[PDB]
């Protein structure tokens, strides 16, 4: 109650009431152009962001008058925190607008990347017919020019201005007490509390790394199992003991291996359960796919939906002529006005999505009694984290024997399990060790621990070593690989996607045992339990006005993250798994192979030295066709590749056709074409 | 001989500020009330539709006001819906009777603008919202606040005294007028039919 204390409380609540006013506004502008997008309408939305952000800034000076240190509550001091926050202004005026023109041009280029095919250079690809490659294709050799030209195109062009956003992002988080910006963004998890509800910055790289070697056993034996499979789409493409090529993984980043379930599927003869020619049957319109998510949620105790939901919603795509981008979406535009986005179909893929959006409804009408600044997700893993809690009991067999989708003498195998399990870890267990990798990536190359010169150098050991996947072909430091990805491209967080994975789990496993459920987690069902949906609501409520370890404790009785909770719901595909593999299959993996490694040649000085090395191989090659193979093939440098380099000059390289980059040409010959025109070469050779 | 005149020759009155008759020392002809209108809902509680009129009661009492029928669901007290968060709280303390119902245009009953309703009525401070929460048979806290009325949707109102806001929601009156009726009686010879 200090005079500054006082004084902060009414510039608090003036602030209040004027931001849910404008708020509201900005909201409603932004939604009437999502769902109808005319160039009338994109002028309305940047007319009302404007007015917000006149507002907040001038809100934000006025916030800086209020020193931290004299105000003794809480919620009175999250408040000015988030206020207080400078941002960007910390540069100067052209280092601030250097910093906006190169975010533009790196999420231009990507967008507007395009790749084609070496051998049919009229038909051309984009990223949306690229994808479809990399997620159906079973042809070693058009999966790898996909691969190759998305890094060779896109990612050779953002490799200049990831540099200067780099030197850029450094910067400007020093100008706000942050060693650099991988510490910037690990501040997201950075609380302060009193009786071990405490959490700093550096805290979260020991958790996340602690975790990671705890589900590795398991990731082990998924490799395994891969592995083996793959062996016999790809026969002499693959060792038993090395990685996996990174081109054949189902993506084109092998973010999920989910596209890989055809080739691993457990038993093939038992289908899975698929309820969408049931709703079909029953001629459900998208009308009652939402009637049906709202009677869940009742169920468990929690509130209907507001009137104007259902009256202000756009749950089909319109057939008016209004130009919308299909993508599902909820939406909290203030004054108890939520809304959902969605163009529904009448699939068990849409009914299982519509149960995930109104999960977000649910946790926003939660918070809604929060100062307007802390009405938010405890951290930004927790969001979503109840959004797949949901979906999980719903997508049981038995609520969807409750609900007259499935035959009332339907009976569970358990070879039906073991299908559906090895699906789920296609996703879950699969993207954890690509996830935790580009962080600590991120996080190194934003300590100056990875120097510039060995940014490709140090993505391709980590690759081996952390998530056991080898590159086809070698990337020198012209490449940026991690910058062909999405998030990284868009400036992006990524390790949210890590956390909200640990905290489904846990949340899924103390529900449970208040739904008082017997036998295996992923079995459970919750509904109709109104102990357990009032013991989420309690953690619901709380918005982001007490620490995220108070929420967490609140919910599961503990204050750390764990991971015995996802180890728990993936135990009889554990048991399985280890039944397979054990003569069986090779666990583990040695960073040694690679698809291009029996056929290098060892030669025992700067890159103008390379360039011409690169096109006397070229020529000699293209001479030995021709005088003992009579052929006419166009040997250029760039079908030379040069790899493992030493600084004491010592290198590899070999030789690939110049239309197929999967032919490597045999050792042997190009041994022998070196040793014909050896003369004019010239440099030990092993 | 109970008069429904006063009910029938004004404009009625929002959700949120229902017009209520109290019927002491007269008889009633519940027919003739209800056969002007076009009676879409019925449902009752610890009585039933065929014995509502029937009976002889210490006190009527009739609470009326206009009402789209569509929002016919959330009318039930047992809801967690707005209408019965801020607007109006029925009394299950005493048999009731719900009747929603559709004004002819042979009736000439002067019409409103619009619907007009609360969706939000709480106190605000740097530490929150509290909803205000309207009690059984009672009036909302933020009616000096609703009075004015509201014209579009959303629309917020400030006490900035009290600290008090209310929000609305609006909805157009299109072709014939609907309301609703709530009838609750007490247990007594005094109120009887014909
Ligand atoms: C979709 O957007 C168009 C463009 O704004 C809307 O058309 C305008 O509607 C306003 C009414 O508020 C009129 O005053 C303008 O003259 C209209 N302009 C044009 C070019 O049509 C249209 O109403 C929107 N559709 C829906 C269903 O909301
Ligand atoms: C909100 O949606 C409801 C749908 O439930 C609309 O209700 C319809 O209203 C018209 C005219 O009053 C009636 O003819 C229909 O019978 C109603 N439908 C149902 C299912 O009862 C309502 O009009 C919508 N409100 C607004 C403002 O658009
Ligand atoms: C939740 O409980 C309700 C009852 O409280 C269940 O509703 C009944 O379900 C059975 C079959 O499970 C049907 O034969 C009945 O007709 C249903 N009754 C009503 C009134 O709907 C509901 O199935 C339960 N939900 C789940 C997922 O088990
Ligand atoms: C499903 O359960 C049956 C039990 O009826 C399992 O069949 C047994 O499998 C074990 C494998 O270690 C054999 O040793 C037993 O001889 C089998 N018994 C019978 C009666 O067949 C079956 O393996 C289970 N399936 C899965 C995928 O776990
Ligand atoms: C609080 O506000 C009043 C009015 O502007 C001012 O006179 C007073 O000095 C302020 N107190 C502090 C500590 O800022
Ligand atoms: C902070 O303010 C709230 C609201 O007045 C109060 O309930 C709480 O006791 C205060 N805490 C401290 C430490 O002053
Ligand atoms: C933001 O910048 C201003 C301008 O120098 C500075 O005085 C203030 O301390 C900064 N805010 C924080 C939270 O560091
Ligand atoms: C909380 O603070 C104490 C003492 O300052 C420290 O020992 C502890 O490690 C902190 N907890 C976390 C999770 O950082
Ligand atoms: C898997 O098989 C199904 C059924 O034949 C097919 O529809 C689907 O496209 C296949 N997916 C992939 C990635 O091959
Ligand atoms: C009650 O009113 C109706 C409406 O016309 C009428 O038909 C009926 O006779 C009345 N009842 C008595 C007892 O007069
Ligand atoms: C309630 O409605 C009556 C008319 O039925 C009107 O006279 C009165 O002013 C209203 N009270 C308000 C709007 O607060």
């Amino acid at each position: 109650q200090s005079t500054t204390e006082k004084n902060a409380t009414i510039f608090l609540e003036n602030f209040n009431s004027e931001a849910e006013d404008l708020s509201h506004e900005s909201a409603l502008a932004s939604w009437n152009y999502n769902t109808n997008i005319t160039d009338e309408n994109a002028q309305k939305m940047n007319e009302a962001d404007s007015k917000w952000s006149a507002f907040y800034e001038k809100q934000s000076k006025l916030a800086q008058t209020y020193p931290l240190q004299e105000i003794q509550n809480l919620t009175i001091k999250l408040q000015l925190q988030v206020l207080q926050q400078n941002g960007s202004s910390v540069l100067t005026a052209d280092k601030s607008k250097r910093l906006s023109t190169i975010l533009t041009t790196m999420s231009t280029i990507y967008s507007t990347g395009k790749v084609c095919n070496p051998n049919n250079p009229q038909e051309c690809l984009t990223l949306s017919g690229l994808e479809d490659i990399m997620e159906k294709s079973k042809d070693y050799n058009q999966r790898l020019w996909v691969w190759e030209g998305w890094r060779s195109e896109v990612g050779k062009q953002l490799r200049p201005l990831y540099e200067e956003y780099v030197v850029l992002k450094n910067e400007m988080a020093r100008g706000n007490n942050y060693e650099d910006y991988g510490d910037y963004w690990r501040g997201d998890y950075e609380t302060e509390g009193e009786n071990g509800y405490n959490y700093s910055r550096s805290q979260l790289t020991e958790d996340v790394d602690r975790i990671f070697l705890e589900i590795k056993p398991l990731y082990e034996h998924l490799h395994a199992y891969v592995r083996a499979k793959l062996m016999d789409t790809y026969p002499s493409r693959i060792s038993p003991t090395g990685c996996l090529p990174a081109h054949l993984l189902g993506d084109m980043w092998g973010r999920f291996w989910t596209n890989l379930y055809n080739l691993t599927v457990p038993f093939e003869q038992k289908p899975n359960i698929d309820v969408t020619d049931a709703m079909k049957e029953q001629s459900w319109d998208a009308e009652k796919i939402f009637k049906e998510a709202e009677k869940f949620y009742m169920s468990v105790g929690l509130p209907s939906m507001t009137p104007g939901f259902w009256n202000n919603s756009m749950l089909t795509e319109p057939g008016d002529g209004r130009k919308v981008v299909c993508h599902p979406t909820a939406w909290d535009l203030g004054k108890n006005d939520f809304r959902i986005k969605m163009c529904t179909k009448v699939t068990m893929d849409d009914f299982l999505t519509a149960h995930h959006e109104m999960g977000h409804i649910q946790y926003d009408m939660a918070y809604a009694t929060q100062p307007y600044l802390l009405r938010n997700g405890a951290n930004e893993g927790f969001h979503e984290a109840v959004g797949e809690v949901m979906s999980l009991s719903v997508a049981t067999p038995k609520h969807l024997k409750g609900m007259g989708l499935l035959p009332s003498d339907f009976s569970e195998d358990n070879e039906t399990e073991i299908n559906f399990l090895l699906k789920q870890a296609l996703n879950i267990v699969g993207t954890l060790p690509f996830t935790y990798m580009l962080e600590k990536w991120r996080w190194m190359v934003f300590k100056g621990e990875i120097p510039k010169e060995q940014w490709m150098k140090k993505w391709w050991e980590m690759k081996r070593e952390i998530v056991g996947v080898v590159e086809p072909l070698p990337h020198d430091e012209t490449y940026c690989d991690p910058a062909s990805l999405f998030h990284v491209a868009n400036d992006y967080s990524f390790i949210r996607y890590f956390t909200r994975t640990i905290f489904e789990f846990q949340f899924q496993e103390a529900l449970c045992q208040i739904a008082k459920h017997q036998g295996p987690l992923h079995k459970c069902d919750i509904s109709n339990s109104t102990e357990a949906g009032n013991k989420l609501l309690e953690m619901l409520k709380l918005g982001k006005s007490k620490p995220w370890t108070f929420a967490l404790e609140k919910i599961t009785g503990t204050k750390k993250m764990d991971a015995k909770p996802l180890l728990n719901y993936f135990e009889p595909l554990f048991t399985w798994l280890k039944e397979q593999n054990g003569s069986g299959n090779y666990v583990g993996w040695s960073s040694d192979w690679s698809p291009y490694a029996d056929q290098s040649i060892k030669v025992r000085w700067n890159d103008n030295e390379m360039y011409l090395f690169r096109s006397s191989v070229a020529y000699a090659m293209r001479e030995y066709f021709l005088k003992v193979k009579n052929q006419t093939i166009p040997f250029r440098a760039e079908d030379v590749w040069v790899n493992d380099v030493k600084p004491r000059v010592s290198f590899k390289f070999f030789v690939t056709s110049p239309t197929n980059m999967s032919d490597i040409i045999p050792r042997s010959e190009v041994e022998d074409a070196i040793r014909m025109s050896r003369s004019r070469i010239n440099l030990e050779f092993l | 001989e109970c008069d429904f005149t006063s009910m029938l020759t004004a404009v009625p009155p929002q959700v949120y500020n229902f017009s209520r008759l109290v019927f002491t020392n007269c008889n009633y002809n519940l027919t003739k009330l209800l056969s002007l209108f076009q009676v879409t809902e019925f449902s009752c509680h610890q009585v039933s539709p065929d014995a509502l009129a029937s009976g002889c009661y210490s006190s009527l009492t009739v609470d009326y006001f206009a009402y789209p029928s569509y929002l016919a669901s959330y009318l039930h007290p047992g809801s967690t819906g707005e209408i019965a968060q801020y607007n109006y709280k029925q009394d299950f303390s005493n048999p009731t009777c719900r009747i929603l119902a559709t004004v002819p245009a042979n009736l000439t009953i002067p019409k409103p603008a619009r619907y007009m309703w609360l969706t939000q009525c709480y106190s605000y401070s740097a530490f929150g919202n509290t909803p205000l929460y309207v009690k059984p048979s009672q009036y909302t806290p933020c009616l000096s606040l609703a009075s004015q009325g509201f014209d579009a949707d959303s629309q917020t109102h400030r006490d900035t005294v009290n600290k008090m806001a209310a929000t609305g929601r609006i909805a157009a009156m299109s072709g014939n007028l609907q309301m609703a009726f709530v009838i609750s009686v007490q247990y007594a010879n005094s109120v009887c039919p014909m």
